[PDB]
């Protein structure tokens, strides 16, 4: 009952709103939804036209 | 017309953004919290073995 | 839920999508509008002119109204959005066969159905017609706007050269170009009471 | 007891799910109210229209009007509330037989 | 009560707002009340009359 | 008469379009107000978690 | 809702305001509404006979 | 609105989505063991192919 | 002419480059609230520890 | 080459059968779901019969 937490789920909770808040910031430091291509690739090529 | 909807691909909408943003970093301290639960219960179970 | 949620703010940015297309092409017809007064005024002039002054004058007039009418063909040609014809006549209103019509459907809600068509039809042949134009009459007097040396021959008698028939005819083609900005602020109408209907769903 | 108690909690939840619904639907009856309002304004002026601009201007305001409830019914017909239609005659105040209702 | 902030409306109304401003401007800047001819398709065909 | 007919139909109202206007932006930073009191709750969440 | 001004229409209107103010000096130093040809070439022609 | 290349991005997309559709069923394993591909399906012509 | 189109190539729009200043120098204010946000995860970290 | 009318390629008909591709799946996810349950039940059963 103690060799491993149960709570594992809740870390990659964890690394899931860090990471999501690090994308968050990204978008809102370069005033860009589609900063990085990743974001919506369909959206970019048309912003690229 | 063509800036506007470039726009409305691209810009933020930093309100929704920010609701977003202080919602996510609230997650993270709110499942860290739940780490700093979940820790504390096999020291009950050293309790268990005296 | 969240199928259709998500569905529904890309209806929403859909339909603003949808507007300013049809804000481009209507600025297009503002120009295209501009024009037409311009015509109006020279056919105006014209009328005066055609027992004042003299055929070599009313040469000068139709150097400017046939370049101008160039420029109407123009505006239908390179107004484009996103590289999209929207003036021409390929979204003409009725082909002969309804089929060929291929409307503007734009997706305007988060679900099957939710769409609306429209149609565009301008081009320097925008006068008189009953399905299409004609010949003398009612495509020329816009494509030619005849006035060349032919008001000094009648005042309106011919019917088809003549200043009266010219004239209501220029007028209609303005009606044309009317009645088609009438629609398309219309149909901007409907997107933004859409994106009201949209945001409020959404919530 | 707890029977009663998970149901009671169901209930509400429904309660509110069922509030959501109706503020879709008076949503589009906000909207429909919009133009409502908006065709009243175009028969004002068409009434003052009728003697002094002409049949063609008349025209011009029953393309708007007619695009205008063209968009009434097509509020009647994309409103929906989890895929359900809402403001058709499907849900009517009284059929000819109030079992169809 | 958390997860999703149920100031959503106050967003839409938010929109609603710049976007008004922004239509305003537009008619300020031009003097025209029907600078684009989704504001009035009536009094526009008037005054293109 | 017929550009006294013409204005009547164009012619912003400068006063009203601005009291409109002002009214407008207001409602803006308004409603931004709004957000910056509803995202200070789940804050206080935390608080009761810890 | 900050990376790109809506009032862009505005900034045209700026334009064309300083250039429609521009072509009315022109007009009014020279006393002519026909002092460049891009004026109205038909009243130029008339003129010029 | 947009034309046929637009469309054929999008379909890059989607149809490289349906890749990783398969991908998932395919990839998805507990211990070793497929679960999502047609090894399990419901009913088979035969019902004792299940 | 020439001196026209010499200012069109050289005339700065100063309307449009001060609506594309105020907005870069927010974007930078911007930017470093984000990082004035993102530093303050650790301290939670420091939480986990303790 | 066209809004819906195909049938086949019409979106109407793509979109609606996308849609019962989120329902197969889902449905999938439902039958988990309630086997999972099942499962809880189970080990209760089995943890009251053990003792």
């Amino acid at each position: 009952i103690n060799h491993n937490i149960a709570a594992l789920n809740t870390l990659n909770r964890l690394s899931s709103n860090n990471s999501a808040s690090q994308k968050n910031m990204e978008k809102l430091s370069s005033g860009l939804r589609i900063n990085r291509a990743g974001d919506d690739a369909a959206g970019l090529a048309i912003s690229e036209k | 017309n063509l800036t506007a909807a470039e726009s409305r691909i691209r810009d933020v909408d930093m309100a929704k953004e920010m609701s977003e943003f202080t919602k996510n970093n609230i997650l993270s301290q709110a499942s860290q919290a739940m780490l700093a639960q979940a820790n504390q219960q096999p020291q009950n179970v050293l309790q268990l073995l005296r | 839920m969240r199928g259709q949620i998500r569905g529904l703010e890309m209806a929403s940015k859909n339909s603003q999508d949808g507007i300013s297309l049809i804000q481009t092409a209507e600025g297009a017809l503002t120009e295209t509008h501009a024009i037409l007064q311009r015509v109006r005024e020279l056919v105006v002039q014209a009328g005066n002119t055609g027992t004042q002054d003299k055929a070599t004058d009313l040469q000068s007039i139709q150097d400017e109204i046939s370049a101008l009418t160039d420029e109407i063909d123009g505006i239908s040609n390179r107004t484009e959005f996103n590289g999209k014809k929207l003036l021409d006549g390929t979204y003409k209103v009725d082909t002969a066969t309804p089929a060929n019509q291929k409307n503007l459907v734009f997706q305007i809600g988060a679900n099957a159905t939710q769409q609306i068509s429209v149609n565009i039809e301008d081009m320097g042949a925008d006068a008189l017609g009953i399905k299409e134009a004609d010949g003398s009459i009612a495509a020329l007097h816009s494509v030619n706007d005849l006035d060349v040396t032919k008001f000094a021959d009648n005042a309106a008698d011919c019917a088809d050269i003549g200043f009266d028939a010219q004239l209501k005819v220029v007028d209609e083609a303005i009606n044309q170009v009317s009645s088609q900005r009438v629609k398309l602020g219309a149909v901007q109408n409907r997107l933004e009471h859409t994106i009201n209907n949209l945001s409020a769903s959404g919530e």
